[PDB]
């Protein structure tokens, strides 16, 4: 699993975000931020 | 004539053997897939839009701009928040945009 | 020294000026251009870093562009206007102009003539992002246009629409241009016979002109010929052993295939960079020239342009705007000045001593008798107090003419 | 002249572009602004420098009083270019770089 | 708030502005440039493709471009009008 | 080697062509609005 | 302008009605020539 993770000032991981887990967690691993602001956002292709 | 080639060297056809039958070779579905969010600060819902797909492949609505689950198709316009495209803009509810308010001037 | 030309008449022309506001909203993949359906390669890519992610980026930038491009150019006004359901415009026709309603697609007989004119890819990871404004919206959003410069002038684009007559509207349009109201209202019959040729003439000449649309057709068929290239580029080698993947893939070793992959991928990355950058470049002009549009349409459609030569040839009274595939066609009627007399003048004319300069228009004299008329028009009236004002004497002025100066307050 | 370049000469060549500058300055001082609307309708240049001065909001009579200071101060700006043009290095830099 | 500064008279300055219209129309030719009177090297060229008729056609639409440039920037008259034999304009001197 | 210095050399042609194209542009424009026409605009035909 | 009894004449960006009269309008021509005009009294300041 792909999986972004937040650092903090002490480095201890304090949140986690599973990319394939829902479009909303895949958009914040695609933007590389925990928060995304209103807007369109083209994260990875769906091909059969 | 075994395979037929369309401009630019793409496979379009190809004569099938055992058959003779020409059968023409088109390139499985695919397409961008986009997010609408209002943020996730004002809300965690999300809708989804796959570009230049048909509503074949996994509230739904079929656009220009390709398939879009997750929001609800209004009839009334409202103002452009969030870009989708074909003239579209978008609980996450999908409308097409008004360009503004109605105003004939009583011409005399 | 002392002879000036001063047209007696003048005529109405129209100009058609075509500015091309977009192009097609083209986007590629990083593996379905570069690599195809190959995990491998996808691997190598990842190799190479965000390459592809800065190229997918920039085409999204100008696809981006292209939307806020068509929105700035023609989403000028708040509110969308209506025309008024009767025609009375005091004989100017804008039929060929205003929507019809037997049109579906709602559109002006130039607007459907010019979609009919030019003449019209997304199956190897290629893909075209529709509009966001689509093809009735954008000629909803012209409609809108016209109405409110044939209902308001340009008071609709500096705030709120002031409904005004047309003929009255056009009257100060010609007072814009140095030309006094009268001359308007004396020949208003003959102002809108030639408007009306005018257009019907628009029809012919954009019918009748072979590449009258190139200006838009060139950059649909450049867009057509980058991407053209661009897949062609597939079935370059660019020195591999074979162009297609999937073969080498399965034919060669691992520690030669993988060298055979990268030369592919280079090269190919080479070529979706390169294609990236002309498109760039190519947006960047369409970016000029769809400023140029919106421009055009704040200083020539929503209002009257005193700058000559920026809304057509001639002085520029009005405009109207009209839909076009990716661009925008601007229908400049413009006051031309017509048939022109030569007249012998003089800056200032001493009368009782006194040097008296024309308030407006100049000093002209057919032979006999001299007058005052205003520069644009031939408009002769007899020399008065009320159209001249006096200053100085007459030892200053290097040209004087003696000529008697009647104040109707002494009859 | 090198291997693989060619300066292709420019299609309109500079004794044409003088031409066309020729006349361009005819035009502006024998019919002011109105050749480039139209016909080239011939004014005196006194009466088009009046109205560019009514234009610029000075009264024409400002000019007709002052027509000689005026061409005298025309005269030793125009010389006075020739001479800046002249004895000032990078002043065609732009077109240099 | 009751004082204003009018003048009592005019200087008629001349300001030079140079803007270049147009660059030198130069052309090469990949086949050429990059391989050098040879086939082999010629063949090699082949594999990688459209690569230098693109970066030719790039350089013709330059070299287009700047024609286009030059006459759009001088060509705004219909006519070559021409001066007049007197140079009688009420004391201004156009020799220069 | 030879084909990325030649495709460089013409990417900087072509920005320079663009730059010179912006040049001419300007050039056109004041033309028509200062030499053509008298232009009310400040600064566009000179200080004054 | 008509505001339904008397006709005045103002400003196009403000609405401040005057009497007609010779100093704010200017004669061309007669009126069979000017198309959809109105019958009216220019007061003539010079009169009384
Ligand atoms: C105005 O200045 C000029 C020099 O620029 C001078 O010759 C002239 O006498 C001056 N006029 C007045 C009224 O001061
Ligand atoms: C303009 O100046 C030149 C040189 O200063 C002189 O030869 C010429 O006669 C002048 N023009 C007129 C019309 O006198």
């Amino acid at each position: 699993r792909t999986f972004l993770l937040k650092y903090n000032e002490n480095g201890t991981i304090t949140d986690a975000v599973d990319c394939a887990l829902d479009p909303l967690s895949e958009t914040k691993c695609t933007l590389k931020s925990f928060t995304v602001e209103k807007g369109i956002y083209q994260t990875s292709n769906f091909r059969v | 004539q075994q395979f037929g080639r369309d401009i630019a060297d793409t496979t379009d056809a190809v004569r099938d053997p055992q058959t003779l039958e020409i059968l023409d070779i088109t390139p499985c579905s695919f397409g961008g897939v986009s997010v609408i969010t209002p943020g996730t600060n004002t809300s965690n819902q999300v809708a989804v839009l796959y570009q230049d797909v048909n509503c074949t492949e996994v509230n739904v609505f079929q656009t220009r701009a390709g398939c879009l689950i997750g929001a609800e198709h209004v009839n009334n316009s409202y103002e452009c928040d969030i870009p989708i495209g074909a003239g579209i803009c978008a609980s996450i509810i999908a409308y097409t945009m008004s360009l503004g308010a109605e105003n004939s001037v009583a011409y005399s | 020294n002392n002879s000036i030309a001063i047209p007696t008449n003048f005529t109405i022309s129209v100009t058609t000026e075509i500015l091309p506001v977009s192009m097609t909203k083209t986007s590629v993949d990083c593996t379905m251009y570069i690599c195809g359906d190959s995990t491998e390669c996808s691997n190598l890519l990842l190799q190479y870093g965000s390459f592809c992610t800065q190229l997918n980026r920039a085409l999204t930038g100008i696809a981006v562009e292209q939307d806020k491009n068509t929105q700035e150019v023609f989403a000028q006004v708040k509110q969308i206007y209506k025309t008024p359901p009767i025609k009375d415009f005091g004989g100017f026709n804008f039929s060929q102009i205003l929507p019809d309603p037997s049109k579906p697609s709602k559109r002006s007989p130039i607007e459907d003539l010019l979609f009919n004119k030019v003449t019209l890819q997304k199956f190897n990871g290629l893909t075209v992002l529709p509009p966001l404004l689509t093809d009735e919206m954008i000629a909803q959003y012209t409609s809108a246009l016209l109405a409110g410069t044939i209902t308001s002038g340009w008071t609709f684009g500096a705030g709120p629409a002031l409904q005004i007559p047309f003929p009255m509207q056009m009257a100060y349009r010609f007072n814009g241009i140095g030309v006094t109201q009268n001359v308007l209202y004396e020949n208003q019959k003959l102002i809108a016979n030639q408007f009306n040729s005018a257009i019907g003439k628009i029809q012919d000449s954009l019918s009748s002109t072979p590449s009258a649309l190139g200006k838009l057709q060139d950059v649909v068929n450049q867009n057509a010929q980058a991407l053209n290239t661009l897949v062609k580029q597939l079935s370059s080698n660019f020195g591999a052993i074979s162009s297609v993947l999937n073969d080498i893939l399965s034919r060669l070793d691992p520690p030669e295939a993988e060298v055979q992959i990268d030369r592919l991928i280079t090269g190919r990355l080479q070529s979706l960079q390169t294609y990236v950058t002309q498109q760039l470049i190519r947006a960047a002009e369409i970016r000029a020239s769809a400023n140029l549009a919106a421009t055009k349409m704040s200083e020539c459609v929503l209002g009257q342009s005193k700058r000559v030569d920026f809304c057509g040839k001639g002085y520029h009274l009005m405009s109207f705007p009209q839909s076009a595939p990716h661009g925008v066609v601007f229908l400049h009627v413009t006051y031309v000045p017509a048939q022109e007399k030569n007249f012998t003048t003089a800056p200032a004319i001493c009368h009782d001593g006194k040097a008296h300069f024309p308030r407006e228009g100049v000093f002209v004299s057919n032979g006999t008798h001299w007058f005052v008329t205003q520069r644009n028009f031939y408009e002769p009236q007899i020399i008065t107090t009320d159209n001249t004002f006096v200053s100085g004497n007459c030892d200053v002025v290097i040209g004087i003419v003696n000529n008697t100066v009647y104040d109707p307050l002494q009859p």
